[PDB]
């Protein structure tokens, strides 16, 4: 059993969903290290089965600004899949950025 | 021309809990350094007053971003104009205390 803080990272990326940063703690749970992220976009990481949901998803996020995802699978380093929820914020000027709030639902599966 | 920025967490006093090592590059202290400081600590006189009371309503905004522009003492003693982005996170499947995430950019005041 972990407890909340260890199941939660945090993400930024460019508007294309690019990754710029990732907290170190996705490492223990999802097995990348931040640095190979850079510059992939998450879409490489969606399940297929999630991919027009997400699709939609980042839509909404660009329009209204805030978006919470809903439930998907996001791929291990490792192989196996983990359900995840985030939190989508845009960052907007004087868009910037998404900020993401990551949340692991399960165990790799 | 890619903005300098790093990401903190706070809790909702203002004190650093996490820093982003892009803190370096944007305002050249080490993460540790900041970490279990007040954010107003760093901040100019004239502007710790507002910086106050962002942290006191990005609680009361529903999650939605609040920005606030202050003057920040880089690790050089000089004032950089920031601009912070935040917001407040809350894990819906728990009900401990929310943190604020921010977004921490070097922009002009012109």
């Amino acid at each position: 059993f972990k407890g909340l803080d260890s199941k939660t990272f945090l993400s930024e990326h460019s508007m294309d969903m690019k990754f710029t940063y990732c907290d170190d703690r996705i490492t223990e749970l999802i097995g990348y290290h931040p640095e190979e992220l850079l510059g992939r976009s998450a879409y490489e990481f969606y399940h297929a089965l999630d991919s027009e949901n997400m699709t939609k998803s980042h839509q909404n996020l660009c329009t209204k600004g805030q978006v919470v995802s809903g439930q998907y699978r996001m791929l291990a380093k490792h192989g196996g899949y983990v359900w995840l929820e985030t939190q989508g914020t845009v960052i907007y000027n004087p868009p910037q950025c998404i900020m993401c709030v990551n949340y692991v639902l399960s165990e790799i599966e | 021309c890619q903005p300098t920025r790093f990401i903190s967490r706070h809790n909702i006093e203002g004190i650093f809990t996490f820093v982003d090592h892009r803190c370096v590059a944007t305002v050249g202290y080490q993460p540790q350094e900041l970490l279990g400081k007040n954010i107003v600590e760093f901040c100019h006189p004239e502007d710790q007053q507002l910086l106050r009371d962002s942290f006191q309503q990005v609680v009361k905004l529903k999650g939605q971003v609040l920005s606030v522009m202050f003057r920040f003492r880089s690790k050089n003693q000089e004032w950089l104009w920031m601009r912070t982005s935040s917001f407040t996170f809350q894990n819906p499947y728990s009900d401990e205390i929310e943190y604020i995430i921010c977004t921490n950019t070097n922009v002009k005041n012109s």
